[PDB]
């Protein structure tokens, strides 16, 4: 199963409303 | 980090902050 | 936390969020 | 895995639509 | 309640509306 | 049911939930 | 036209299922 | 009204908590 | 738990995404 | 098909494609 | 893909599909 | 502007490729 896929796309999201203007970087390693 | 860190545990808003700026 | 307006499902997702365990209520006509 | 946290995410959804201006109360637990 | 009954096993729209109102 | 105007992918949500098993078809240009 | 209706009009519940399979 | 005020004006997350229980 | 049925809200988000004014057709099954 | 492919396995964008049109 | 404005998070999911595991940047401010 | 152009304007495939790392 490809729960590690789908909870990044719940994280990202997350992320957008949580940093704002700040933004953020997503990189799947390092 | 983050996937390794938030997806086996939840983070919550203050902890996902982390991951900002 | 972002700072743009927030409806439909988005302001839901957000209070999903921002809430965490405590939960919410969402009552879009009150 | 934090699949309740991302089957929670999808439920709010879910009930946003079906409940429309009805809406809901949503409490992780009691 | 709702993530018990409806995260173990899939709730139509019609089985969700029970926790609307 | 929530009584709103459903674009983009909120509309293919809408119809993920409300088709169930039947499955749908989406054809934003037919 | 689904988008034609539901996204520029309002689709009760009863119109969107004229587009499950 | 939540919807009045988060989604037609803007909240800061002090305001968004207000709907938390 | 249900995680085929929170793929498949990712699955056709994501078609809707890919596939823009083609369309697609979503069938649980065959 | 696509749940049974790209449920089990991460289906690119490109992998997706096939079930457009 | 799609030939629409992609916005807010749905732009972010956009970026998280289409990048795949180049993973990406999101700095609405720049 | 990511946000000025894909938001505002329109961005093919090829232009939301420009923010992946
Ligand atoms: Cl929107
Ligand atoms: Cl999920
Ligand atoms: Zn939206
Ligand atoms: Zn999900």
């Amino acid at each position: 199963f490809v729960n590690q896929h789908l909870c990044g796309s719940h994280l990202v999201e997350a992320l957008y409303l949580v940093c704002g203007e700040r933004g953020f970087f997503y990189t799947p390693k390092t | 980090g983050l996937l390794e860190q938030c997806c086996h545990s939840i983070c919550s808003l203050y902890q996902l902050e982390n991951y900002c700026n």
